[PDB]
RNA sequence: AAAAUGAAGACAUUUUAACGAGUAAGGAAACGAAAUGGCGUAAGGACAACAAAAGUAGUAAAGAUUUAAAGUAAUUUAGAU
RNA sequence: AUAAACAUACUUUGAAUCGGCCAAGUCUGGUAAGCAGGACUGGCGAUGCGGGAUGAACCGAACGUCGAGAUAAAGUGCCAAA
RNA sequence: AUUGUGAAUUAAAAGUAAAAAUCCGAUAAUAAUGGAAUGAUAAAAGCUAUUUAAGGUAAGAUUAAUAAAUUUAAUCCCGAGAAUAGAAACUCUUGAAGAAGUAAAUUAUCUACCCGUCUUGAAACACGGACCAAGGAGUCUAACAUGGAUGCGAAUGA
């Protein structure tokens, strides 16, 4: 039976990484957030000054305003048997640049080289380039030759039984 | 007028010839492949397949939350319920969540053939609809170029382009009863149970399913 | 009981894939005696199926099932105390029938069923390398014993009656 | 006459039966609360653009 | 048996009049055979909010008519509505075709020099619709709505039904 | 549920497809393609031989006892005393 | 990738209910309990049918009225079909 | 110290390497012959006959070159479409001397714990109930709200 403190079951959770004490990176104060980008809530508890509550911790949300030393965040919630939308305003030592449309951002640019080229090919006439391929979950691979001038044979058997001790 | 009745029998026949060219001409290749690769000495990987048949073992009672989902998302919501399914890494992974309630293998060309033509069935307008002429799989799945009941058995062999408009359109088969193992169906059918990948030896199941 | 001859491959970066794995496995089919070949490259190499190959799986025949030989047979089995090795000794014409024959006397002997017991190899000895007490009798030349006590035989179930008439006799045969 | 105290039995089965409401869009595009300047330049060219905008339609 | 996500229950769409009203029996009679053999999509639209409940087909003022109708000057202006008199503002030509006209809004748009049409007389002439306005009425201006929540809400109160010492 | 037909037929239309367990609880009446379908008790206003003698009844009412028939059922119908 | 138009999003009004119990390749107190209390799921309550001789929960499987077949759990000396 | 058997291997003969029987693997399908449950009776995108010929991908046949071939050429055969012509109306038994069905009584195999209620759980060693008839318990007035049908509508009611 635990307490109701606003950050109770913290002993390990807000603990500073190992080795990891102290001042932050410049990097994170100098990191320039704009309203629609993805960001990862993670507490810090060497800044105990608006600390953002414990549920948010490694939460992805988005950025909708941008203050002059806060980041506002609106992340999903979830209640009863609902979803409700938190706007949050965390200061930029709170929170860190997410990575989740990392791969999808160089699928939108290498379609992008691709059209530049087919909007130039299509000018001098020339057949355009297709667009990439999707992804697509791991394929039956095909049948396939092996050439037995390099391969080599080890035989596969159960072990007699050795003892540990 | 009725001209065309003519014409789209001509039209049939042309295309059942084709899709027998591609099967036939298929299996010739990985035949000389397993024969050259034996005169040379070399060792021949046979390709794995491309199409799985599913049939659901267990009934609707006790099952958990997560194998629920899965099952409704095979379309395999009743007992002695088969379904083609495509085999990629998300399908695999799916069938073995749900493998205490499903038994699972490859069919051979025969096996297709007997599923469509005999418990065979199409969704039209909410309606299922059994198969039972050219005009009502040409009005379904004209526009997949899909016109004929020999289309819809070679697209669903070979796993080709439209394979998910042609899959989610066939109604999923009502099968019969039959001896599922030799053990019970409690146990793997590694462990000689009844449920799990039978791979080929799913074909012999269909045969007294059907 | 079939045996198989199965090989594979494996293809990443643990694992150069110019080595083949070979195997010998008795098993009822073929899917259950894949599923014995990948555990023992699972256990003894780290190879899984998702980062591997099947190349071959074909059933190995008996050459010449009408010769009798004596089949030495070594096999790790597990018991309530620990895990021994043992080693006996059948007569059979066919490797197959050996393994089936081990299999049911394993059961019965010593309690054990099938998914405890490994065979590690199976080959064939002299006549005079049998060492069981029992089957050390019958691989001599002048092997000679009277049946007695035979119950009569039937030539089929059609003749099967369930009352007979008159009295009943055994044979000696 | 103790009775038991609480249990989370159930509970999920019944937060599933009408799924998770998720919010509707409007409610991601709220602008209560943003930064003082920026409404305050887009109130500005609202204006301005609705001033232009109705001169037209009088002009009409 | 099968696992089914819900059974099958009764879809919740009107298909006939409400009511024992014999005219406008023969109505949704008249538009139920006119959309299933013209197949279009205007007789679809009449025939379906002739069928709804009195509270979901609400008025149409002759102010409201006159401002949808300004750049449409040959126009019908079609609501399955009552049309009421808007006694602030004046009515200028035009033509109407709604299920009934308030006394003082028929003579305000006679009187003008437009028509006022019923739906019988739109369907003889324009069957399929093709000189025509669909026109509906605003819903949530109904005061019932204004009640409907929870008063101590923080965002969007409702208005606590009057009653003892209601300060 | 979806198609087709629809001033009156009739069995609350025709066709196809899916479905049918259940305590507490809910589904008021009316709504032609009917937003569940019906049985029974008593009283009030009408209708009940369409050609000017217009429902049944001393040529035996209501009721009672049973025998059979119709309806999945609530119940109804008819014969005999 | 897979499924989804009798899909999806709901709005209003309102009923009953908040004594629970069981199982476990789970946990805490207790020597222990058919004990007391919890996490996740499935059930009984609300549930009949076939099997375990009998049994609220076990195994198969959930039910409009029927006919014919292939089956499930599980069985095949007699009671008892094999 | 002559000889016997022999797994296995080898020579020559025979063998184009599809018979039959048994075993081991692979399968269960096309067909035929008899039935069963629910039907139907009609003529065909039936079946058959004559014409030309899309085709026969190991395999319709014969040949030749060659061959651990689902390798090539020839001329024979059959033949899809189509056009043209052809064909299905029946027997027996029982029944106002009581058919088919239905009902009542008895017998036989299978089957069946006391109803209502509180309760997690009652057939319960939990409570009410000896039997029958008649009576017997969500109604009326008043205020508000939602909702379906109704009249009128900047008015409605009076």
């Amino acid at each position: 039976p635990l307490s109701n403190g606003r950050n109770r079951r913290t002993r390990k959770l807000f603990k500073r990484p190992f080795r990891g004490h102290g001042l932050s990176n410049t990097s994170t104060i100098l990191h320039t957030y704009k309203v629609g980008d993805y960001v990862t809530i993670l507490c810090n508890s060497s800044i105990q000054h608006g600390l953002p509550y414990k549920a948010f911790h490694g939460k992805t949300g988005r950025v909708w305003n941008v203050n002059p030393h806060a980041i506002g965040v609106m992340v999903n919630k979830k209640v009863n048997n609902r979803i409700v939308v938190k706007r949050l305003h965390i200061s930029p030592e709170h929170i860190k640049p997410s990575g989740c449309q990392k791969d999808f951002l160089e699928r939108k640019a290498a379609v992008a080289a691709i059209r530049k080229q087919n909007i130039q090919l299509k000018k001098e006439g020339k057949p355009l380039l297709p667009l990439p391929a999707k992804r697509l979950p791991k394929q039956p691979r095909p049948a396939e030759l092996i050439k037995g001038a390099d391969i080599k044979f080890t035989t596969v058997a159960p072990l007699k039984f050795e003892e540990l001790y | 007028c009725k001209a065309r009745c003519q014409a789209f029998r001509k039209e049939v026949i042309l295309r059942t010839i084709k899709n027998h060219k591609d099967i036939e001409a298929a299996k010739k290749a990985v035949y000389t492949a397993k024969k050259n690769a034996e005169i040379n000495g070399d060792l021949y990987a046979e390709a794995d397949p491309k199409l799985i048949v599913a049939i659901r073992i267990r009934g609707i009672n006790g099952v958990s939350p997560k194998i629920k989902k899965i099952l409704k998302l095979l379309r395999l919501r009743q007992i002695n319920n088969a379904v083609f399914i495509k085999a990629n890494a998300s399908t695999i992974k799916m069938l073995r969540l749900v493998d205490p309630y499903v038994t699972y293998g490859y069919p051979t060309l025969e096996t297709v053939q007997k599923l469509i033509y005999k418990r065979g069935a199409l969704k039209i307008n909410g309606n299922r609809m059994p198969i039972t002429s050219n005009c009502m799989i040409k009005k379904a799945l004209g526009d997949k170029d899909v016109v004929c009941v020999d289309d819809l058995v070679h697209e669903i062999y070979t796993v080709g382009k439209h394979f998910k408009e042609v899959n989610n359109k066939l109604a999923p088969f009502k099968l019969n009863g039959a001896k599922i193992a030799e053990k019970n169906k409690k146990i793997h059918f590694i462990l000689g149970g009844g449920f799990g990948n039978r791979e080929l030896l799913i074909n012999k199941l269909l045969a007294n399913m059907i | 009981m079939k045996e198989y001859y199965i090989t594979a491959r494996c293809t990443d970066k643990a694992h150069n894939p110019n080595e083949i794995f070979r195997s010998r496995v008795f098993a009822p089919n073929y899917v259950v005696a894949k599923s014995k070949f990948w555990m023992m490259l699972k256990k003894q190499h780290k190879v899984k199926k998702i980062n591997a190959e099947l190349l071959q799986c074909q059933p190995i025949f008996e050459k010449n099932p009408t010769v009798v030989k004596n089949y030495q047979i070594f096999l790790r089995y597990v018991s309530a105390g620990g895990i021994h090795n043992i080693t006996k000794q059948y007569r059979d014409v066919t490797r197959v029938g050996a393994v089936r024959q081990m299999y049911n006397d394993l059961a019965s002997q010593y309690r054990t069923r099938q998914d405890k017991i490994q065979l590690i190899s199976i080959t064939t000895v002299g006549d005079k390398a049998v060492k069981n007490p029992v089957l050390h009798q019958f691989v001599g030349h002048h092997v000679k014993f009277p049946m007695v006590h035979c119950k009569p035989v039937i030539a089929s179930k059609r003749f099967n009656l369930p009352i007979k008439a008159g009295k009943l006799t055994t044979k000696l045969c | 006459s103790k009775d038991k105290n609480r249990s989370s039995h159930n509970q999920s089965h019944k937060a599933h039966r009408n799924g998770f409401y998720k919010p509707k869009k409007s409610a991601y595009m709220s602008t209560k609360g943003m930064n003082v300047q920026v409404l305050k330049n887009t109130k500005a060219q609202r204006k301005f653009a609705l001033a232009k905008k109705l001169e037209a339609k009088k002009a009409a | 048996a099968i696992d089914l996500d819900r059974h099958h229950v009764r879809k919740h769409v009107s298909k006939t009049a409400r009511g024992n009203n014999a005219y406008m029996k023969l109505l949704v009679r008249l538009y139920g055979f006119l959309a299933r053999r013209t197949q279009s999509k205007f007789a679809k639209t009449i025939l379906h909010r002739l069928c709804l409940s009195r509270v979901n087909r609400p008025i149409v003022s002759t102010s409201k008519l006159a401002c949808l109708m300004k750049k449409h000057p040959e126009e019908t202006a079609v609501c399955v509505n009552t049309v009421t008199y808007d006694s602030r503002y004046p009515v200028p030509k035009m033509n109407v075709c709604a299920l009934k006209f308030t006394k003082t809004a028929e003579a305000a748009i006679t009187k003008a020099g437009g028509k006022c049409l019923r739906f019988d007389e739109l369907a003889l002439k324009a069957p399929t619709g093709r000189k025509t306005v669909l026109i509906r009425g605003k819903r949530n201006v109904r005061e019932a709505l204004k009640h409907f929540g929870k008063v101590c809400a923080k965002k969007n109160p409702a208005k606590q039904y009057k009653g003892k010492q209601t300060k």
